[PDB]
């Protein structure tokens, strides 16, 4: 999924699935 | 940043690759 709100595990699920062997940050207080 | 563009507002692709490394 990409397209809804997206909180705490979900959005971090979304940004696993996104991105790939890249990995990613995940920054709360971005 | 993350929070406000994905959790409190709606979410995009475009917006989530941001975050890849």
């Amino acid at each position: 999924f990409v397209n809804q709100h997206l909180c705490g595990s979900h959005l971090v699920e979304a940004l696993y699935l996104v991105c790939g062997e890249r990995g990613f940050f995940y920054t709360p207080k971005a | 940043g993350i929070v406000e563009q994905c959790c409190t507002s709606i979410c995009s692709l475009y917006q989530l690759e941001n975050y890849c490394n």
